[PDB]
């Protein structure tokens, strides 16, 4: 998100991702625990098992927040200005931990739409990500 | 580096099925369409323009074999990588002067190509190892450069 046809990609890209969001929110969750370990302390409060009904929900709370920003390209700060106030104010995130989760999200994305995620989309996705990731830490 | 006999032999498994050529050029090719500024660095091969030209460009390819059976070679040297990458390191600190962290932009990079073309024997399992060996791969590649 940012450029026109980067904004194009985007709504174009996750409309292939529909209403399959919660379960992606799910595994990139699940791929960036295991994968990146130290995450997992940000998460006392979890269960931490493959297959927790938690961890299970709370993608689908990721993957809402994800497709509601997607529809507000044009204004993210205003949009997210909550999610923005919890990952920096209330909890203490590192930025460098966004990464950890854009990589995940993308890597997972990968495995359920192979035809999809092309060079010039995965572009996009990456700037949509970076995009959304700085509005979180931007309380910093 | 340090990990486990059921995730080597995994790892290694999967390595089987890594067509080098395919998977090659394809890192290289988003490296340079998702990571434009290094772009850089490989600055004699021709045209580098849209996405179109970088992923279908001869040199793209044959670099990105060269790159690949690289890391292979690391794949296989599990305990030894400080050793195995003791001279690719000398090549990228000092005639080319590439920052550290462009590694582990082009490892997970690899990672995500990886993921499209394995599916879902890709599990979080496995790919939670691939970490492992982008980051030590990474870690040797910079180690000369102090
Ligand atoms: C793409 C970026 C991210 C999105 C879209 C996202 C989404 C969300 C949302 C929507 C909530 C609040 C749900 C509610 O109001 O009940 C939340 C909570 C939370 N997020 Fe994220 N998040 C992101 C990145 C991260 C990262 C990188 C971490 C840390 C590794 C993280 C850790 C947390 C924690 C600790 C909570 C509170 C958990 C709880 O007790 O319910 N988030 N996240
Ligand atoms: C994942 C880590 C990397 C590996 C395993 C790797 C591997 C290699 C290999 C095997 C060569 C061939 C050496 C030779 O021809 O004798 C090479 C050359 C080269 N690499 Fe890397 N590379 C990595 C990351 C990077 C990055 C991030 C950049 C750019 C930012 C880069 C830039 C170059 C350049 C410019 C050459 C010279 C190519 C030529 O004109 O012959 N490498 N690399």
């Amino acid at each position: 998100v940012l450029s026109a046809a980067d904004k194009t990609n985007v709504k174009a890209a996750w409309s292939k991702v529909g209403g399959h969001a919660g379960e992606y929110g799910a595994e990139a969750l699940e791929r960036m625990f295991l994968g990146f370990p130290t995450t997992k302390t940000y998460f006392p409060h979890f269960d931490l098992s493959h297959g927790s009904a938690q961890v299970k929900a709370h993608g689908k709370k990721v993957g809402d927040a994800l497709t509601l920003a997607v529809g507000h390209l044009d204004d993210l700060p205003g949009a997210l200005s909550d999610l923005s106030n919890l990952h920096a104010h209330k909890l203490r995130v590192d930025p460098v931990n966004f990464k950890l989760l854009s990589h995940c999200l993308l890597s997972t994305l990968a495995v359920h739409l192979p035809n999809d995620f092309t060079p010039a989309v995965h572009a996009s996705l990456d700037k949509f990500l970076s995009s959304v990731s700085t509005v979180l830490t931007s309380k910093y | 580096v340090q990990l486990s006999g059921e995730e080597k032999a995994a790892v290694l498994a999967l390595w089987d099925k890594v067509n080098e050529e395919e998977v090659g050029g394809e890192a290289l090719g988003r490296l340079l369409v998702v990571y434009p500024w290094t772009q850089r660095f490989f600055d004699s091969f021709g045209d580098l323009s849209n996405p179109g030209a970088v992923m279908g460009n001869p040199k793209v390819k044959a670099h990105g074999k060269k790159v690949l059976h690289s890391f292979g070679e690391g794949v296989h040297h599990l305990d030894n990588l400080k050793g195995t990458f003791a001279a690719l390191s000398e090549l990228h600190c000092d005639k080319l002067h590439v920052d550290p962290e462009n590694f582990r932009l082009l490892g997970n990079v690899l990672v995500v190509v990886l993921a499209r073309h394995f599916g879902k024997d890709f599990t979080p399992e496995l790919q939670a190892s691939y970490q492992k060996v982008v980051a030590g791969v990474a870690n040797a590649l910079a180690h000369k450069y102090h």
